[PDB]
Parts: C-alpha cells; sequence; structure tokens
C-alpha cells in the first residue's frame, strides 16, 4: 500500500476536528499519519509556513491531480467577497477559502468534509450569522464542481468516524480501483452523505435509558443518572450517530450518560437542535 | 517603503490554531514593524443572540476546539451569577478537575506538536517536511531523537489528558459537562480512581520528559531569551476558584506593567477597532457595552481581532503573565536545570528576572512550569472531591439579568459578558486571551502584545526568517478564540 496524499484546508472552522482526530486510539494518530495517509499540507501542525506551504501543496496537488484527497474543515463563507475566510497569501494575493476551494476541489479525488460545519454550515451558518457560511457539498455544486464529497459531521465527529471513512474509502480503491472504489463509498451513504458504518442507528432507538423513556421515567436534575434524558433537552430520538455504543474518548463516557446528546450529528446543528436543555 | 527596509509576509503562520498573516518589515538583520492579522470571522456574539441563555454554554464552546473547556468555564460563570445560581462545592471541584485537565492536554500539545518542530527535525516524511533549508535546528543527534521520541509519546499522553477531561465532562473536543448550576455528572469512586490513574501517567511524562526537555532544548537556544521582551506587561484576571466565596483562587488576578503590580479593575477593559473590520461607532467600548458589527471593506483595517486594552495599556496574557502576576515556587527540576544549564539561581519565579521571562524561550519556560504546578492543584482536587455529593443545581431562566465570567484559559485571560433580556440573550461579549495578544493597532496606534513582542526578532536571513513565527508561536495562539 501507497499512503495517499492528503490536504487539509481549513475554512470556518475551531480546529476541534482536527483535535478530535487527534484523540484516535486504533490507529493512533502517529500511525494514521506514517502507515495510513501522507498529510502533506495541515496548517495546525505541518513543518513549514506560508507562501512556502501553499506552493507545496500546488505542486503535489500538481503531481497527484485527481489523486489527492481534500479533507475541509468548517464551513466556507461567501459574503463580501469571501473575506470572512483568508486561509493563506502567494504571489502577493490572498487566498480566500472560497479560492481554495475552486482551486483544489476540482482535482481531488474525493472531498471529505469533516465536522458538522463542512457537511451542513453548522454554527458558522446558524441565525444571526452574516458570513454567508455554506456546506462544501453546496459551495462546491453551486460552483460547477463536481468532485464526489463524503460527510463526516459532528460537532465534533469522532476519531473513529474520520479515520474509519478514510479506511473504508481507501480499501475500496485497493479492491475496484480509484474510480470504482469512490462509487462503491457513494454507496454507503445515506441521503445526507454520512457513511452508514457511523450514522446509520438512531441514538434513541438504541439507548440504555430507552425503558426510562418508555415508562415516563425522567430525570428532573443532570446528576439523576436513573431516569432518560428527554425532559433535560435530550435530542437522540432525532440523532443518528453510534455514539451509545463506541462512546467517546477512550470508551470513558458519552453525552447522555453524562448530560443530553445535542444532535451535533445532524444537519440542523444547532438551530434545529435549541434549545438545547428543553425537549 | 524605504531603502533598508524589507517585507516579509507569513499567512499562514502554521503550528498554530486558526488563520493568522504575519507582516513584518526588516532593516539590519531585525524586525522593525509587525502587523498581525487574523484573517477569518464568524460571529459568535451575533450568533448567540435571541438564544436560550443556557444553550451559550455549548454554542460557545465552538469558537475554539483547542480550549473549548475555557469558553465553557466562562460562560457558565456568568450564566451562575445571571442567574443566581449557587454551585454546589463538589461542583466547583467537578469544574475544575475538568478544566485542569485540559491546561494539561493544552500545554503538551502546544509545547509538542506545535512549537518543537520550531527545534526539532522530525521524520524525513510529511508533514514534518519540506521546510526552511536553513531551519536553525541546533540539537545533537541524540537530544534531535529524544524531541521526536517524546513528540510521539506526547501524543498519547495529550489524548489521555482527553479522556480525563471526558470522564465527567462527557466527551472532549466539547465538554457536555458543565452547565449553569454546576456540573451534570457526580464524580463516583469508581471513576476517580479511572482519573489519578490517568492523571499519573500525565504527572510522570511531565515531571520525567516535559519540563527537562523546555529547558535543555532552552539551554541550547539562550540567544531567545534575549528577545521577544515587546511591552513587557501582563495580565491575570483569576481562574480555579478554591471556595464558594469567590475570593481565593489558584491563579489571582493581577496586572504588571512599566516594573509595577496593581489590582485588575475590569471596568478598564475597553476593545478598540480603527484597525480591525469592524464599524467605526463600535470602537472603545467596554465589554458590558460591547458591539460587534463587521466592517470587512473598512479602509485601514487590517484584522478581524479587536484590540482590547487595560486602562489603555496593551498588555499580553497566558503562563508568562499568570507566572509573573502570582510568582509561584519553580518545580524542583526547573531550579535544577536553571542552576545545572543557565547559571541561573532561582527559587521564585521572578528569580528569572524581567528581561529573561519576557522573552521568546521564556514564554515557553513559563508553560511547562505552568504544567508542573497544575498538576499540584489537579492533586488537591482529587484530595478534595467527594464521591456521590451532588454537583449540580437546576435554575431557572431569568427573565432579566446580566453575569459575568472571568476564568484563565490556558493561553490566558478569558471574560465573557451575558445580558438577559425577556428570557433570551440581547447581548453576549466574549473577550479572549488570543485576543489580547493577537490583536492589531488600538486608535492611538499602539501595537498589540505580539506585534510589540516581533520588534527586535532576528532575521539575519530573509529567505529563512525562522524566528518570526518561532516569537509568534511562543505565544501559543488561537485566532479562532482571537476572532470568534
Ligand atoms: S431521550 Fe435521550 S436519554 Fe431518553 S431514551 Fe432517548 S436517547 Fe436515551
Ligand atoms: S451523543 Fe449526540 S451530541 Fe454527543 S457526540 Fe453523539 S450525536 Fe453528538
Ligand atoms: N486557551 C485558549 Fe482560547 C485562546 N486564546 C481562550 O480564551
Ligand atoms: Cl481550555
Ligand atoms: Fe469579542
Ligand atoms: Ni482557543
Ligand atoms: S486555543
Amino acid at each position: 500500500g501507497e499512503r495517499p496524499p492528503v490536504f487539509w484546508l481549513q475554512g470556518q472552522g475551531c480546529t476541534g476536528c482536527s483535535v478530535t482526530l487527534l484523540n484516535s486510539v486504533h490507529p493512533s494518530i502517529a500511525d494514521v499519519l506514517l502507515k495510513v495517509i501522507s498529510l502533506e499540507f495541515h496548517p495546525t501542525v505541518m513543518a513549514w509556513e506560508g507562501e512556502h506551504a501553499i506552493e507545496h501543496m500546488r505542486k503535489v496537488a500538481e503531481k497527484f491531480k485527481g489523486k489527492f484527497f481534500l479533507v475541509i474543515e468548517g464551513s466556507v463563507p461567501v459574503e463580501a467577497d469571501g473575506k470572512y475566510c483568508i486561509i493563506g497569501e502567494a504571489n502577493h494575493h490572498e487566498i480566500s477559502m472560497v479560492d481554495a476551494l475552486k482551486e483544489f476541489g476540482p482535482n481531488a479525488a474525493a472531498v471529505l468534509a469533516v465536522g458538522t460545519c463542512a457537511a451542513y454550515g453548522g454554527i458558522p451558518a446558524a441565525e444571526g450569522s452574516e458570513t454567508g457560511a455554506t456546506a462544501v457539498s453546496k459551495f462546491l455544486g453551486d460552483n460547477g464542481i463536481k468532485t464526489p464529497v463524503v460527510n463526516i459531521p459532528g460537532c465534533p465527529p469522532h476519531p473513529d468516524w474520520i479515520v474509519g471513512t478514510v479506511v473504508l474509502a481507501l480499501d475500496a480503491i485497493k479492491k475496484n480501483g480509484l474510480e470504482g472504489g469512490l462509487a462503491e463509498v457513494v454507496k454507503v451513504l445515506d441521503s445526507d452523505g454520512r457513511p452508514t458504518p457511523f450514522f446509520g442507528r438512531n441514538i434513541h432507538e438504541n439507548c440504555p435509558y430507552l425503558d426510562k423513556y418508555d415508562e415516563g421515567v425522567m430525570s428532573a436534575t443532570f446528576t439523576d443518572k436513573v431516569g432518560c434524558r428527554y425532559d433535560l433537552g435530550c435530542k437522540g430520538p432525532m440523532t443518528m450517530a453510534d455514539c451509545f455504543e463506541r462512546k467517546w474518548n477512550g470508551g470513558v463516557n458519552w453525552c447522555v450518560q453524562n448530560a443530553v446528546c445535542i444532535g451535533c450529528v445532524e444537519p440542523d446543528f444547532p438551530d434545529g437542535k435549541s434549545p438545547f436543555y428543553q425537549a | 517603503g524605504a531603502t533598508g527596509r524589507t517585507t516579509i509576509a507569513i499567512d499562514p503562520v502554521t503550528r498554530i490554531e486558526g488563520h493568522l498573516k504575519a507582516e513584518v518589515v526588516v532593516e539590519n538583520g531585525k524586525v522593525v514593524d509587525a502587523r498581525l492579522s487574523g484573517g477569518m470571522y464568524r460571529g459568535f456574539e451575533t450568533i448567540l443572540r435571541g438564544r436560550d441563555p443556557r444553550d451559550a454554554s455549548q454554542i460557545v464552546q465552538r469558537i475554539c476546539g483547542v480550549c473549548p473547556t475555557a469558553h465553557s468555564t466562562a460562560s457558565v460563570l456568568a450564566l451562575d451569577e445571571a442567574f443566581g445560581a449557587k454551585v454546589p462545592n463538589n461542583g466547583r471541584i467537578t469544574r475544575n478537575l475538568i478544566f485542569g485537565a485540559n491546561y494539561l492536554q493544552s500545554h503538551i500539545l502546544h509545547f509538542y506538536h506545535l512549537s518543537a518542530q520550531d527545534f526539532v527535525q522530525g521524520p524525513d516524511t510529511a508533514p514534518f517536511v519540506p521546510r526552511f533549508p536553513k531551519s536553525d535546528l541546533r540539537l545533537s543527534k541524540e537530544l534531535n531523537k529524544a524531541g521526536v521520541d517524546q513528540y510521539i509519546e506526547a501524543l498519547e499522553v495529550r489524548r489521555i489528558c482527553h479522556e480525563m477531561v471526558a470522564l465527567f465532562g462527557g466527551r472532549m473536543p466539547h465538554v457536555q459537562g458543565q452547565v449553569v448550576g454546576g456540573a451534570t455528572e457526580i464524580p463516583t469512586k469508581e471513576k476517580l480512581v479511572e482519573y489519578a490513574a490517568r492523571f499519573k501517567k500525565v504527572r510522570d511524562f511531565v515531571e520525567q520528559k516535559y519540563v527537562p526537555v523546555v529547558y535543555t532544548i532552552g539551554s541550547k537556544y539562550k540567544d531567545m531569551f534575549k528577545v521577544g521582551q515587546g511591552f513587557k506587561a501582563a495580565l491575570c484576571v483569576g481562574a480555579f476558584p478554591l471556595d464558594n466565596s469567590g475570593k481565593k483562587h489558584l491563579f489571582m488576578p493581577g496586572v504588571y506593567a512599566k516594573g509595577k503590580d496593581m489590582p485588575f479593575d475590569p471596568s478598564k477593559i475597553k476593545e478598540y477597532v480603527k484597525y480591525s473590520w469592524f464599524a467605526e461607532e463600535t470602537t472603545g467600548l467596554n465589554y458590558k457595552e460591547g458591539k460587534t458589527i463587521p466592517a470587512p471593506d473598512k479602509a485601514g483595517a487590517y484584522s478581524f481581532v479587536k484590540a482590547p486594552r487595560y486602562d489603555g495599556l496593551s498588555l499580553e496574557v497566558g503562563p508568562l503573565a499568570r507566572m509573573w502576576v502570582n510568582n509561584p515556587e519553580l518545580s524542583p527540576v526547573g531550579k535544577k536545570l536553571l542552576k545545572d544549564l543557565f547559571g541561573i539561581s532561582a527559587k521564585k519565579f521572578r528569580d528569572l528576572g524581567e528581561e529573561a521571562a519576557f522573552s521568546l524561550m521564556g514564554r515557553h519556560v513559563a508553560r511547562a512550569e505552568e504544567t508542573y504546578y497544575m498538576l499540584g492543584a489537579i492533586e488537591g482536587w482529587l484530595k478534595e472531591i467527594k464521591a456521590g455529593e451532588d454537583t449540580v443545581v437546576m435554575p431557572a431562566v431569568p427573565a432579566s439579568a446580566e453575569g459575568t465570567g472571568f476564568t484563565e484559559a490556558p493561553r490566558g485571560s478569558l471574560l465573557h459578558y451575558v445580558k438577559v433580556k425577556d428570557s433570551k440573550i440581547d447581548n453576549y461579549q466574549i473577550v479572549s486571551a488570543s485576543l489580547w495578544n493577537c490583536n492589531p493597532r488600538d486608535d492611538m496606534g499602539q501595537r498589540g502584545a505580539v506585534e510589540e513582542a516581533l520588534i527586535g526578532i532576528p532575521v539575519d536571513d530573509i529567505q529563512n526568517p525562522v524566528n518570526v513565527a518561532r516569537l509568534i508561536r511562543a505565544f501559543d495562539p488561537x485566532l479562532g478564540c482571537a476572532v470568534h
């Protein structure tokens, strides 16, 4: 196996999707970086900087045109001619996220929209915003760019959803080639672009407190772990994720055990899941 | 322009969080001017308006996935005040355990995964290559290898820190476990065993590897204690309450400027916007009257970061600021290595002297010393916490109220202010750590802290201007926090 080149571009992100990836257990992030992918551009962790880092990405992109994977973290703001997200400068000219996605988007093998912001707009697109924050797939489509997009949402996603999707795609490509493998990846996506291995089961239907929900036994304070969390605001009933089973951070907790689910993987997050602390 | 003055632009500045451009002017081999530009805006202060105020303690964390527990903390403290909620003693301690664990994560992440490549050559594969041809990497084969081995081990250690956060915080990034009224999960005896077992591994790494390597690497870069002083002015607003009466805190508040210590008065904070992309009529506001009206085309402005000033002073924040203001005893290993490697006799932090403390390498030293200091605080909270004792109250949303939460994020002072009207957020204003550090000029033309600290930085080779971003990284910037 040969580690494919990956560029990780951040738009209107919080870097939470990079940090969650650093928490991957099996494989560890060291193994991902040294054995699974070749992370050629990533502003948070790479050695080089500035125009030199941009030029390096461009040189790899030219050499591996059609073959590199493009990870997008954050939404893409279109208002004000892209000025709400400037990601770099080269040749004495600023590079907006709009510009960058139009440059690299057409030439990637596939775009992985990591996190709810990139997948669906997320908090930057929520009520009260004014930057034109746009989801990756919509931005690409609006600009005539047909490159396949896989959504890996969550705010943040679990590391296993990101790494697992990368591995699923690379394994499909090993088996059926680039075009055939990407066609197989698209077949495992739901109607919101999400891989069904991680997003095909509903939290509530699989929740350990479902018996209490059915019995009408509800907690009135967060620290009462006996009752169902519905009255405290749990959005498990309308959320598709496998958190009930893999849990978070090495299996030590998850949102429903600790507090409530806020529906962070869903296309309407946050506004359609708010208020968070009532039903 | 002018003959002899050469402009260098670096965008993106990498191995920080978020979107930053640095532009410097070099003359006679040194930086003589600087401008920092935060190039990405989201507008959390307007997104928050109209919401149930309780939602804030989730929404605000998405300002920054590196320091979300700091925003959670500032938000719930502001909401506690606005709602009249009395956090139970055991919930105060649980909050400190959740947030303190991310101080460990964040400082380790910063030194190894963001900063160490400034001094250490990584493996010959992306993302560790390519890099500047003359990267000024001075370590021996053996010490460089130790740096690489520790970088790799630190990937595990920082992950374990996030397991510690999640034990009572639910998950990380973006905890579920802090709310108005306290913490959502009472610590059990079994989960306290799990937290302590992980803490022991982190403690061992901090004591045996991290603190020693910072001094050891620093001893090969002694020139980096002689640059980066800037204004030599610092702010601390207090953090980690140690009682239920709001008095004693692990880090006590204070301001240091022009060689003088003075108390912190939050009414002296104002945010200027002349050089920021916000409407001119919003300049000069204290956070209780803050306004966020973007103006991305405004002539002369160069950043989405506002310019906070403290009674007109341009100050810095972070580990150096807190350790200088509070002046704790240095760690045993630090005292010994200061003597053995530098010839410095020191017992308390200020024994480094102002010049060496307020320096590029001094800020890395302060962060390592603070990490060691936090170990003792967390040990104290593990002794103090009581399994099974309630950690939360369930207050109703007030119809009209205000509240302010002050804390210290890993990178420096953080406050959140909330005004509630008709049971909804009427205003929410955030003044964050990298805002204090990475801001542009104010309406008086005075540079921000990092802009000023860049003055004098050596650039003997314009084609390999490595010390510009090295200085910036010493402040551990996150531009998501700075702009929000
Ligand atoms: S509402 Fe939440 S806590 Fe209750 S059964 Fe459904 S997912 Fe579980
Ligand atoms: S339990 Fe809900 S809020 Fe928590 S990570 Fe899963 S989907 Fe997101
Ligand atoms: N640490 C951290 Fe985040 C920043 N800067 C805040 O506040
Ligand atoms: Cl934090
Ligand atoms: Fe602000
Ligand atoms: Ni931050
Ligand atoms: S941060």
